[PDB]
């Protein structure tokens, strides 16, 4: 026995439920990457922006003394470089989603600017790198190796 | 987090159900969740993940899915230097750090900024950083080589089989997490998953504090391959868990003890009373369906009172004070489920923080200790009912002090608060037993506390043709300023009324409020 | 038997309550309760008594009440004695018996008789008896100088006040029983009674075996006075009680201890569970009203399942056989009570049997022993829960054996038959925590089993003004040839619908059936 | 506060409710303890007569073997002789309540023959001495000083 014929779909759309669920399709994988960008910064746009500021280590830069110790933190250990060497070995196929990714929440954020929070604003426009960056930091520096047990406080 | 497979010989329908239950903070910004669905001509994924992600971590479709919980995988090492003559001591010599002159800006309150210098310095472990009381910790961490995290995931997601989806588990990308599988093919599969360094000697309290770093016989290169870690594949109780307790009880029977395995990988610490649930609920029913799974996913019994009030409550009845003996017949006439309208559960929490501390997870008071042979009915009994009695007078007061009574409904202090939205509680702290976790903060002037963590994206599947899924997500899609999608799921939680969720495309057109087509520009 | 007296201050509305709940065979004959009503110009008693006897053992009118419980008080005591020429020895010296030629009849099957003479032989200690294995055994009985044992109950049943009935009581005329007194003025009292002898060394386990007789320094001469017995007045725990128990728990919290009386007393084995129970429901509840205190009569928990299933149920879990792993479910999803529906009853008593034995007094099954500082709390869990498994596979076996099934409803099987009347049972042995009392016999071939023993007199009193009482007696008033009266209860008993006691002369007319005027010439 | 009023009985009549329990009244306590005895010979006639017919010691004599050993139990022990001196021992007045109780007994057997069990009639007429017999033999020897203790059986 197999499963229900899955649907293919003809046209890039985004479907809002009534819960404000995004279901993305797309015609290709790219396309949809490309979506799920737009959907997420559409429903979380500024408080993405800001950790894709912390992820290339300018938080301390953007916003202050409050994001110093995680600049420091990951400045130290190199995480936006080392985001960039992953980044570009990044498999042609998959790179090519990070980047669509990317563009859908630049896309999102160039159509409806006001939507967006003014301190946050200067992040535009973001990357795939910003994103490997971001990934890297969740995974290694925050769930594996968290400045707190390292500085010991 | 709690996370629930079972195979298809364990329910009614024989179809295998999933668990999706990651329990985080409920205002940290890196750990939201977001609910979304992607369909393309090649693959299909439903499900959550953190913001910011491109890839679905708690994934499932009409084929497959997958959900996660922490595993606290040891993948970073924290060296001690012994710093001379300008370097650090290593196996008898001074080495010389790797320097490096960077530099960053600061913002000032007043909008400017100012550049600070920072110089970086390398051990041969890793990264130096300096901590307040002088010392100098060098912090290797493991995997800083493996660049295919995100399509890791991406691969097993979107795996046509398990085999594909071990192929992938296999590479080893994702650093950490346990992660559960299941099919409707009916494979249900458990993996401690994360890169770990092959360790020489030590176990992991060891490995866990700052280590030596004056000798290489501490320094590891290699990492352990999935071969090594604990893995569990449709075991013959039919069922997996895991609710963050170590992996000594995956499953029941299990499948292996810890001695199969390096004692650094995993502690063997008492698992909690919530894991202890965990493992009651999934072994002891049977003939399963999605609604009685469901059922069970929202228990919320107070399984330290189980254990602790048979001793307590006689001891308290001897006591000259009125009030304390008034006490005691209100936990007595409890039902130890931490229902709403409860009008003992909060005194009940305040005599367990004193007894078992306040994160609940104390050990000192019981009389008979946690053992690994009775993993589900141990510990128990109160140790020292005298001293347990002095501690509950106290309770009695903390309580008044927090609540205004002893006798206050749990539910009236307990809320859930959302924008507009208010309403009340149920369920409470993990490690008291309750599987349906809400970690209340503390009271307010009033009395008043509410969620700080607990039940986040919460889904229920089943494999069937087509799949059957339910889910919520407490604080809602959409944290947006002035969105309609942050406090408009927090009602349904109230009364665990779960949506449906929607992955046939005419499901789909009959729920659309909202189609925004796009354009892009490859 | 139970018994519970419960001081004003604890109930709603300020008057004493009293039960008595004695627990005889349902067949000896001897054993018989018979319930009446008596009114003199002077007096009133209401109550139950065996048959034979003229005065109301289980009596109450409307100013006081009383109750017993077998204490087995050890007022006799077998003497091993040394045969040795033509005597027995004594202090070094051979002493005479003193003989009787006697003689009885004994009837043959045919209808005559034949003379049997009989002699009777007397040491120092009293008369003696040869047993099989030729051992000579020498009976002393206490108190055989005590006439006045009918006028004694007489007289304390009619006290006009506590200090006419403790005057009463102080003549210690009855041999044996624990006593519980309640009256209108809010006085309620615990005693145990019985005629003690006053013994120079030995505890009881030495006094109730066969003492030494061929020395002076084991006869004893004299016997203790009201004032040395254990008695409770007033506690401060507002109630007294005694389900068989030794007497060291008669009330919560304790006025004494063990060590503040002879040794040879009573002893100090462990509380039943039956007992742990009556306390329990006692202490923990408060503001009692006679309905809630009826409510509480009818418990039938099955507190030995609290003890030992969270240990069994996980490790019968493991055992490849399904069918104890099915019976492990059947256990885990009881709601522990014996209840007529349950399912999962029968095979409890039965695993409970190989456990602790075919009494269900075993200790050397658990994992925590019983001990006086935890005596309602104790013995507790599984020590071998491997061997524990073992037993629950032939405790499968033995259910199917006598019921046909490992889950067939308790009171399919447990029936209440008397004469045309067959009704379902409910509540079972004291022993695994049944307040309620029915001692079921071995199943026939069908297993089908009736009550052997327990709940036969029940009576609930309130010393109101006028008093309230309610009662039942399982096995009818008379028991005569033909009578409609004996089976004519066992249906209310059933469904648990007692009667209402009445005492006041109008409530009797109005029930009245027949009646006998008489004549007695003086 | 009092108790209430207490009943007065004017004449001596035994009111059965539908249960068979009698409510008996008395112009005085020996004419209480007269219906007493009437209606436990109504109601348990048989079995209490049986009974007292052991307390003499003569239970082997009446009905043989099977009640042999309560005999020599009860004889051995000096139960029946004891009784003839405790009955002699008693009050005046509570004398004259356990012989009325005694006469209730024989009254009821005297007025309804048929209703007695034929085995059990040879027992009659019973008198006070067998009522404090039976209630020695219950109380000490057989709750305090059970044979089968003492027999070893």
């Amino acid at each position: 026995q197999a499963p229900i014929a899955a649907y293919k779909p003809r046209s890039n759309e985004i479907l809002w439920d009534g819960y404000g669920v995004p279901h993305i399709y797309g015609v290709d994988a790219p396309s949809a990457f490309y979506g799920y960008g737009w959907a997420q910064a559409r429903s979380h746009g500024d408080n993405i922006l800001r950790l894709y500021g912390e992820a290339r280590g300018k938080g301390a830069e953007y916003w202050g003394p409050d994001y110093e110790q995680t600049t420091v933190w990951l400045l130290t250990n190199g995480v936006p470089e080392r985001a960039q060497q992953w980044y570009a070995q990044q498999s042609p196929d998959f790179r090519a989603n990070l980047d669509a990714f990317a563009a859908g929440i630049n896309a999102y954020a160039q159509q409806n600017p006001d939507d967006i929070s003014p301190e946050v604003r200067q992040v535009l426009p973001v990357s795939g790198a910003d994103v490997v960056a971001h990934a890297h930091r969740l995974m290694n520096f925050l769930y594996v190796a968290s400045p707190g047990r390292t500085l010991g406080e | 987090s709690n996370s629930w497979a079972v195979a298809p010989g364990k329910t009614a329908n024989g179809n295998a159900l999933l668990l999706q239950n990651p329990h985080l903070s409920w205002t940290t910004d890196y750990f939201t969740y977001y609910e979304a669905h992607l369909v393309t001509p090649d693959f299909e994924i439903y499900g959550a993940t953190q913001i910011g992600l491109p890839v679905i971590r708690f994934a499932f479709n009409q084929r497959m899915g997958i959900t996660n919980t922490v595993n606290g995988m040891v993948g970073a090492t924290n060296y001690r230097l012994t710093l001379q003559d300008g370097g650090y001591l290593y196996d008898g010599q001074v080495r010389p750090f790797e320097r490096r002159q960077a530099s960053y800006r600061l913002r000032q309150a007043d909008g400017t900024t100012v550049d600070k210098p920072l110089e970086i310095r390398s051990s041969v472990h890793g990264p130096v950083f300096e901590r307040a009381d002088g010392t100098a910790v060098a912090v290797r961490v493991a995997g800083l080589d493996r660049p295919g995290m995100l399509e890791q995931y991406f691969d097993m997601i979107t795996a046509d089989s398990f085999d594909d989806y071990e192929a992938a588990l296999a590479r080893m990308q994702v650093p950490t997490f346990n992660i559960v599988y299941a099919d409707r093919e009916g494979t249900i599969n458990y993996s401690f998953n994360g890169v770990a360094p092959k360790r020489a000697e030590g176990d992991i309290a060891f490995w866990q504090g700052l280590v030596p770093g004056d000798s290489s016989r501490y320094l590891w290169t290699e990492t352990h391959p999935l071969d090594d870690l604990p893995r569990v594949t449709n075991p013959p109780g039919g069922f997996v868990q895991n609710s963050n307790d170590p992996p000594w009880t995956p499953t029941w029977p299990v499948t292996y003890t810890p001695k199969d395995f390096p004692s650094y990988l995993a502690p063997q610490t008492p698992h909690s009373l919530r894991a202890q649930q965990s493992v009651r609920l999934m072994s002891e029913n049977d003939d399963l369906t999605l609604e009685r799974f469901m059922a069970l996913q929202l228990s919320h019994r107070a399984v330290m009172a189980d254990r602790t009030l048979p001793d307590l409550i006689p001891a308290a009845l001897i006591d000259p004070d009125p009030e304390v003996q008034a006490a005691a017949r209100l936990l007595a006439a409890w039902d130890r489920e931490f229902t709403s309208d409860s009008r003992a559960a909060l005194l009940f929490e305040e005599w367990a923080r004193l007894f078992a501390g306040q994160n609940f997870a104390g050990q000192a008071g019981f009389a008979t200790p946690w053992s690994l042979d009775k993993p589900v009915s141990t510990p128990y009994g109160v140790r020292d009912p005298k001293a347990a009695v002095d501690q509950l007078r106290t309770a009695i007061a903390n309580t008044k002090r927090k609540y205004g009574a002893i006798d206050r409904p749990f539910g009236d202090a307990s809320r859930m608060i959302l924008n507009d939205v208010n309403v009340p509680g149920a369920a409470g702290y993990g490690n008291l037993g309750s599987f349906r976790v809400f970690t209340w903060s503390d009271p307010d002037e009033n009395g008043v506390r509410t969620p700080v963590h607990g039940e986040t994206w919460v889904a229920m599947i089943e494999f069937s043709t087509p799949v059957r899924a339910y889910g919520l997500m407490s604080y809602g899609n959409s944290r947006q300023p002035g969105t309609t999608h942050y406090s408009d799921q927090i009602e349904r939680v109230s009364r665990a009324d779960f949506r449906e969720l929607l992955l046939r495309r005419e499901q789909v057109e009959a729920a659309v409020q909202e189609r925004t087509p796009f354009n892009f520009k490859p």
